[PDB]
């Protein structure tokens, strides 16, 4: 959850109350290199579900 | 003596710690601080009201089972008897009757808690 | 990442997985914290001609509700019945 | 053996901090004894690693 | 204070009772020693205790009242009691067993001197003994609470507010009416 | 005299700030960032900060979220039921001063109308790190207490 | 200059696991029970 | 499509039955669970060493507010009041008048930081980049009154943090 | 020289208990991917001292509705009886050498239950009462099974003397001939010490704090100290009962070293189990003992009565 | 764009706490499955409606 808060904070500047999704689209574009980091997180997450 | 000395020291130390705990700290006592706790809202009724026991039948059976141990605890000494033929029969007899009593209560739903 | 081979072996055996391939601590596989500047694209309405706003005004094409009945032949349902879902071929039974 | 090589990094930490006295200072001030590259120092004396 | 600040309002309260007072709480705490020692069995002292909120309202009204300057006020309660009646009433409202017994003046300074040895807040002192047994003065020439718009509160309305915490569980829920008022000095 | 009580303050202060047990008490959003301070990245437990559910076994109340009028009597109750010394940390805009519900008919405009507050942590919510900064600021407040020094000079 | 924004790599990303993987481990019930009774008999002896 | 999470009938062959009897009696699946927490015991913990180590943030982070200047030292704020109008929390209070040189400038600029929701709308609305949310998140105070910022406080914040504020704006303004 | 011996027993116990709390917080920390105390003293070594000082300068509370005498009596029994459980332990020499040390510990452990009942009752609050009656339920669950489990083991030792268990296990640990009993004994000690997954009388997530929810400061500390002293004592007893350490009369310290390591590891396993499992429902604890352990314990009791006779392996009375 | 991703809906059979627990865990796995598609099929273009 802490690493996913970093995705919230990187697109919006806030960990929780992003205010990012708005009527008409989103507030800002994804910063360069974010989708790589989201892929890195997602590559390993299923293993965490397995430990759970 | 040694045992009495040991017991007195144990409960003397415990009492000294309680005494220190009560007279060392600075106290500020008022009604709200000492009111009964119940998650922030006042208790609804007395905590001395009856509290139903759902395992009451198991609790009585414990009294009868809890006396089987007194009858069985002498077994290590009984194993030193010359008359081992009689021993083993009577030791096995008691445990089986205890097992049968347990089976009876089990099959008759005596171990199920009342709703 | 600094754990010794014996400890790597031990926590692999205890967990029953290869924990090293998918570490939960991030090292240098993450993006650099200084990135080059972007150059973001513009939208469809960034034209110098054939772009009158009155041809692309969604708010002005909204209309009041259609009065079907006002108190001032076959039976129908609100929509066709929903189709029955099919079982997954990816993994039908978890 | 690995266990010996692990125990040699514990002693490099002691010297890497300038002796036992320097090792204890960071241990009690920061609760950490890792030795890192000095990246810079600011005008107030903070050191960055 | 009178010469230094001639236009100062001076307020002279009787003993004040309230949740955090050293008056009703004081008597209620004597239970920890068994009986309640009193000089001359509390039959020689008269008290006119005044409620804390009465004093506070009187102070606040003096600030705003232009005629309170250079005056001296006596803030006293509405009823005068014999000490013995007061302390007996304190134990009735707290529902604690009351075992009064006389203690001469000299011997009960000895106890006061023994409590003064605490480096902390003394439980009682010789001076505390003197004050508790001092008869409250009657000063008709000074204006009172009534002259500052305050209507004095009887000890009976607010005693339970202070003394309920001193009861055991068995008596925590007794209402205000369960204890008859102390006898007053008319 | 002065030297002994000076050291004794240092000792009781050190023990109290090194063993801070917050009440298990959260109200709304900000309680989520309070969880993240207990989570591995920040690990409040490593500072000696341990949640305990009972008010009797708690030293700090962290007001983490909006305080409504309906909740206000309950919050005051569990605060009063903490033994002393006790501290209150006001976390987030709602607790600090009503925040984004400041003008609501059902919200208390700041928890300091109900309890005394030692530390105010700003944010909506404050990051987990910002709350940790507030807890460590509360520790340094406790490090400066002069209970025995003042007692000695009474 | 050409448009630059966060995009996937040209080939796409590598496969991402998601299905449950709880591997099988241990010995048969017979083997486990046999080891236990073997332990008991040596203990009694 | 859909899948079943719990709809499997266990096999009833004496080997499978004996396997489950061993599981019931030898606690094998509870032992297996002990293996997992044992493995974690020998993993490096994720804890950082705050305040000597900090958590990672981005140039978009929404922290403490500050009023900015132009390179000359003139204030950017021109008392347009767009930030005050958009503020969802009504946390901004502004008064303005002509300055002694005729400039359009504020005489009051308050942010009630206990009303603010740190949403960043004010810095979106500002047409001159006057009001921003800087990177500072470590400004907890001991009193409520210390969190009611006036113009002098916010201008000092701008001068205090301008070196970092400018670098963050430089890294993200092309996404705006 | 006996008073000195008593202090050499109970003062170290209180120190071991203090640092067990630190070790628990660290071990659970690392199993939870964090660190646990490492600021207050190096590696958190001063944390137990800070917690101890803080509690004993915290204000104690007497709840308004509480029964005063039983409220104060209950924590004194808890710590007093917890320390009494150590006087017969052969380490390798007991402080008090009892003929019936095994039965003495059974009696004291039964008496220590009342420190829960009376603290919960005297508190006169509902959460305290609910916790107290869970203690009644928990004792009913394990007491009958616990005694008969011990009896089966003592049929191979031939005595109720704790020191005779050392002699019985001179050639081999009793866990070999009795691992089914060691399994049920180990579970019974978790239930007996109110330890997770059987931490029901306190049960944080259900009862706030259960039987001692109204206790603060020093009186609370006594309950906490008693719990952790009982954790260590019951694992020492488990080590003596099933993992007998050879005793050399001329080098008794070597016994104490090996014996201590086994007890530490068994205590560590209590922390390990706490980090791994959810909590039982307290009627499911009763059924576990009565419907599973009890039928098997009764059968193994008959087996261990017969086995010495049929193998001609009856031990001596001495 | 939920009509353009593939995922399965977990379904319980006993309507109890355990089945809802298993449904939620399997929903996390399907979320990762969707996230993998969003990462690969992210299109270029503007982020808010081109209507000022
Ligand atoms: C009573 C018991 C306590 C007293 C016994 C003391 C025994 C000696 C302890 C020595 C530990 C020193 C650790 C060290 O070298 O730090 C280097 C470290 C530098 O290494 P690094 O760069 O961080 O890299 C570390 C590895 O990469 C990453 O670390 P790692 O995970 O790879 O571990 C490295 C090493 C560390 O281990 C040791 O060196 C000690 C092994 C003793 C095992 C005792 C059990 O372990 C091994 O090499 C494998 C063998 C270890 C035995 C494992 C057995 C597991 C139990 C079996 C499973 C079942 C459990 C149920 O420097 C420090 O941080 C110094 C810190 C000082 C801490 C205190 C050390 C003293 C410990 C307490 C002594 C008593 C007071
Ligand atoms: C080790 C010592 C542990 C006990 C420590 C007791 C003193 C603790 C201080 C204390 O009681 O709080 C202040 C408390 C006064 O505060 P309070 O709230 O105003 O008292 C409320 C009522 O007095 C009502 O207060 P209560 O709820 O405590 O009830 C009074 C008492 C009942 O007291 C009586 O009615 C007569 C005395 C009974 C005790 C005599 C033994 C009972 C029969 C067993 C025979 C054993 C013989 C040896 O309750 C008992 O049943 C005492 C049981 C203690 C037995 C200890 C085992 C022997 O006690 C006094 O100092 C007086
Ligand atoms: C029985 C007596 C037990 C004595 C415990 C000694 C307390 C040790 C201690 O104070 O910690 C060192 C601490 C260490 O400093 P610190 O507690 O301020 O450290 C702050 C946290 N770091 C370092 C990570 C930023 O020293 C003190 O704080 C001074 C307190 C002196 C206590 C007086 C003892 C008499
Ligand atoms: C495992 C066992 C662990 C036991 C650990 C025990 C603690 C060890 C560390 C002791 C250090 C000293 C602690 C002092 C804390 C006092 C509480 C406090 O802070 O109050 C502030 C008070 C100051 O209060 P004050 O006078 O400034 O004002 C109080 C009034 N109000 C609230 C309005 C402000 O300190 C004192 O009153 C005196 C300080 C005494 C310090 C020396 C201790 C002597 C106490 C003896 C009491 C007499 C009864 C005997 C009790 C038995 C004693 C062994
Ligand atoms: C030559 C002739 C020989 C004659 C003798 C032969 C005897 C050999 C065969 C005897 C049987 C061996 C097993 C004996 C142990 C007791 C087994 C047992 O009771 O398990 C069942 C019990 C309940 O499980 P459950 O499935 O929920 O209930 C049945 C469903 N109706 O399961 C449980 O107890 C659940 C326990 C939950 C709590 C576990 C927490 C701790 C787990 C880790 C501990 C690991 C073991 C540590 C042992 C320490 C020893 C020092
Ligand atoms: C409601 C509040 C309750 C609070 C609880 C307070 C704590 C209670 C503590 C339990 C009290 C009962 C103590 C029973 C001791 C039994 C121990 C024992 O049996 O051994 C001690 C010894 C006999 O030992 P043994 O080996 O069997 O025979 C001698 C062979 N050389 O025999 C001796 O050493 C002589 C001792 C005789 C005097 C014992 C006095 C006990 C009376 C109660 C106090
Ligand atoms: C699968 C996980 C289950 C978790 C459940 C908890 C299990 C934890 C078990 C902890 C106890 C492990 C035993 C500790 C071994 C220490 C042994 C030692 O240091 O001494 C050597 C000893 C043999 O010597 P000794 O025991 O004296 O001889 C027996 C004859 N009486 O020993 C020789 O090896
Ligand atoms: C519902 C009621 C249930 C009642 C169940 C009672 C079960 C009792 C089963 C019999 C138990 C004893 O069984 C009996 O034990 C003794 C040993 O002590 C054996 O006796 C054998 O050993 C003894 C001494 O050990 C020798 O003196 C003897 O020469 C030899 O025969 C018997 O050969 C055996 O038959
Ligand atoms: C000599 C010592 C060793 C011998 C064993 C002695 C104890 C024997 C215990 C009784 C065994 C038979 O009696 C018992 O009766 C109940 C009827 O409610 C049966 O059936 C019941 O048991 C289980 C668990 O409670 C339930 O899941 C089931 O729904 C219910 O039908 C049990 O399957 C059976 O085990
Ligand atoms: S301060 Fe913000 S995050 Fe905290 S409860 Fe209020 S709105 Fe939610
Ligand atoms: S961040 Fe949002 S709530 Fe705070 S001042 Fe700016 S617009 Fe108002
Ligand atoms: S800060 Fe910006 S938006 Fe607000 S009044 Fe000044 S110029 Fe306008």
């Amino acid at each position: 959850r802490e690493k996913m808060f970093e995705f919230y904070e990187r697109v919006s500047g806030a960990r929780m109350h992003a205010a990012y999704v708005r009527p008409g689209g989103v507030h800002q574009d994804l910063p360069l290199g974010l989708m790589d980091d989201i892929y890195e997180f997602s590559k390993n997450f299923s293993l965490r579900i397995d430990e759970l | 003596m040694n045992l009495m000395l040991a017991l007195l020291t144990n409960f003397t130390l415990a009492t000294l710690l309680v005494i220190i705990a009560f007279w060392l700290p600075q106290l500020n006592v008022y009604s709200e601080k000492t009111s009964p706790y119940e998650c922030g809202f006042d208790p609804m009724g007395s905590a001395r009201l009856p509290f139903s026991m759902k395992f009451f039948l198991v609790a009585i059976t414990f009294l009868l089972f809890d006396l089987e141990i007194a009858l069985l605890l002498p077994l290590p000494w009984a194993s030193q008897t010359a008359n081992l033929n009689t021993m083993l029969t009577m030791a096995l007899f008691l445990i089986i009757l205890l097992a049968v009593s347990l089976a009876y209560e089990w099959t008759q739903k005596g171990l199920e808690w009342t709703e | 990442a600094s754990a010794t081979r014996f400890i790597q072996w031990l926590r692999n055996w205890a967990s029953g997985r290869d924990l090293q391939a998918k570490l939960q601590l991030r090292y240098q596989e993450i993006s650099k914290r200084t990135q080059p500047p972007p150059k973001l694209p513009v939208g469809p309405s960034h034209k110098l001609s054939n772009n009158y706003y009155c041809t692309r005004d969604g708010r002005r094409e909204a209309m009041p509700p259609s009065i079907v009945m006002s108190s001032q032949k076959k039976a129908v349902s609100p929509a066709p019945p929903i189709k029955r879902w099919e079982l997954s071929q990816d993994e039908p039974y978890l | 053996m690995e266990l010996l090589q692990v125990l040699k990094r514990g002693l490099q930490q002691v010297s890497g901090h300038g002796g036992l006295r320097g090792y204890l200072r960071v241990l009690f001030r920061a609760n950490d004894v890792r030795v890192g590259t000095l990246v810079g120092e600011d005008k107030y004396g903070n050191k960055y690693y | 204070v009178r010469e230094t600040f001639p236009e100062a309002t001076i307020i002279k309260p009787a003993e004040i009772f309230g949740r955090e007072d050293r008056f009703l709480n004081y008597f209620a705490n004597i239970r920890w020693f068994g009986g309640v020692p009193l000089i001359s069995l509390g039959k020689k002292t008269v008290k006119q205790p005044v409620y804390i909120v009465d004093v506070t309202k009187g102070i606040i009204n003096a600030i705003k009242d232009p005629d309170a300057r250079g005056k001296t006020f006596a803030f006293v309660g509405p009823s005068r009691y014999l000490l013995f009646d007061l302390v007996q009433y304190v134990f009735a409202v707290a529902h604690r067993p009351f075992l009064p017994y006389p203690l001469p003046h000299f011997a009960y300074r000895w106890i006061g001197r023994l409590f003064e040895i605490s480096p902390f807040e003394p439980w009682t002192t010789r001076d505390k003994v003197e004050r508790i047994h001092t008869t409250d003065k009657i000063l008709p020439h000074l204006p009172g609470l009534e002259d500052l718009g305050v209507e004095a509160t009887p000890l009976e309305l607010k005693a339970i507010e202070v003394l309920r915490r001193h009861r055991t569980y068995r008596w925590l829920s007794s209402e205000i009416e369960d204890v008859q008022p102390a006898k007053t000095i008319p | 005299g002065e030297y002994v009580v000076a050291k004794l303050d240092d000792l009781i202060n050190w023990a109290r700030r090194s063993s801070l047990w917050p009440m298990t008490f959260g109200l709304a959003c900000c309680a989520v960032e309070m969880m993240h301070m207990a989570a591995p990245r920040y690990d409040m437990d490593r500072f000696g900060v341990v949640f305990r559910a009972s008010p009797r076994q708690s030293d700090v109340m962290i007001v983490a979220g909006t305080l409504t009028n309906k909740m206000a009597p309950a919050l005051r109750k569990v605060y009063d039921q903490m033994p002393e010394p006790r501290y209150v940390v006001s976390m987030g805009s709602c607790a600090n001063g009503g925040g984004y519900y400041h003008y609501s008919y059902s919200v208390v405009r700041g928890c300091d109308r109900i309890v005394p507050v030692d530390i105010y942590v700003p944010g909506c919510p404050p990051t987990a790190e910002a709350l940790l900064y507030g807890i460590l600021q509360l520790q340094k407040k406790i490090k400066r207490e002069k209970r025995l020094r003042i007692w000695y000079r009474r | 200059s050409k448009v630059k924004q966060d995009m996937p790599p040209v080939g796409g990303y590598g496969p991402i696991d998601y299905k449950r993987n709880l591997p099988r481990r241990g010995l048969s019930g017979y083997s486990m029970f046999a080891v236990g009774i073997g332990a008991l008999l040596f203990g009694y002896w | 499509t859909y899948k079943y999470v719990n709809l499997r009938e266990p096999s009833m062959d004496m080997k499978s039955v004996t396997d489950r009897a061993a599981q019931t009696l030898l606690w094998t699946e509870l032992i297996r669970g002990l293996g997992m927490t044992l493995s974690y015991l020998f993993r490096e913990p994720a804890t950082i060493n705050y305040p000597f180590e900090k958590g990672p943030l981005s140039p978009r982070f929404r922290g403490e507010h500050a009023l900015r200047r132009y390179p000359s030292g003139e204030e950017r704020c021109i008392a347009c009041k767009l930030c005050e109008a958009v503020c969802p929390a009504q946390a901004i209070t502004i008064e303005a008048e002509p300055r002694a040189d005729g400039s359009r400038r504020t005489t009051r600029y308050d942010i009630d930081m206990t009303k603010c929701i740190y949403c960043g709308f004010c810095q979106e609305a500002c047409p001159v980049d006057a009001i921003v949310e800087g990177p500072n998140f470590e400004f907890s105070t001991e009193t409520h009154e210390e969190l009611l910022y006036n113009k002098e406080k916010l201008l000092n914040n701008g001068d205090k943090w301008e070196a970092e504020i400018a670098a963050n704006i430089q890294a993200d303004y092309l996404y705006r | 020289m006996f008073m000195i011996n008593i202090l050499m027993l109970i003062i170290p116990i209180l120190l071991a208990v203090a640092f067990l709390t630190l070790v628990e917080r660290k071990v659970l920390g690392y199993m939870q991917l964090r660190k646990g105390p490492n600021v207050v003293g190096p590696y958190g070594l001063l944390q137990p001292i800070a917690d101890a000082i803080k509690l004993f300068i915290k204000e104690p509370l007497r709840p308004a509705t509480s029964s005063a005498s039983m409220f104060i009596l209950a924590p004194i029994m808890a710590l007093g009886l917890a320390l009494t459980m150590w006087i017969p332990l052969p380490m390798p020499y007991p402080l008090i050498n009892m003929n019936l040390g095994v039965l003495f510990m059974l009696a004291m452990s039964s008496l220590a239950v009342y420190s829960i009942l009376w603290s919960g009752w005297a508190s006169n609050s509902k959460y305290a009462l609910i916790g107290a009656l869970r203690a009644v339920a928990q004792t009913i669950s394990y007491e009958v099974t616990l005694a008969i489990i011990l009896l089966s083991v003592l049929l191979m030792s031939g005595s109720f003397t704790l020191s005779t268990l050392i002699t019985t296990q001179e050639q081999m640990w009793l866990i070999l001939p009795a691992w089914p009993l060691a399994m049920m004994w180990f579970i019974s000690t978790l239930a007996e010490t109110n330890r997770a997954p059987f931490d029901l009388t306190e049960g944080e997530s259900e009862l706030v704090s259960g039987f001692n929810v109204e206790y603060a400061a020093g009186p609370f500390a006594l309950f906490f100290m008693a719990e952790y002293a009982n954790i260590i004592m019951m694992n020492i007893f488990t080590a003596i009962l099933f993992l007998g350490t050879s005793h050399n009369p001329h080098m008794p310290e070597l016994y104490t070293i090996n014996f201590t390591i086994k007890s530490l590891l068994l205590t560590m396993s209590f922390l390990w189990i706490r980090a791994s499992y959810p909590r039982f429902r307290y009627d499911q604890l009763m059924h576990l003992l009565w419907k599973n352990f009890l039928p098997l314990t009764l059968a193994l009791c008959m087996w261990h009565v017969s086995l010495p006779i049929l193998t001609s392996g009856i031990p001596p009375q001495t | 764009v939920y009509d353009q991703v593939e995922f399965d809906v977990p379904i319980g059979s006993r309507g109890d706490c355990y089945d809802r627990y298993l449904c939620r865990v399997e929903e996390m796995r399907q979320s990762i499955r969707i996230i993998s598609q969003c990462l690969n099929k992210m299109p270029p273009g503007e982020i808010k409606v081109d209507d000022a």
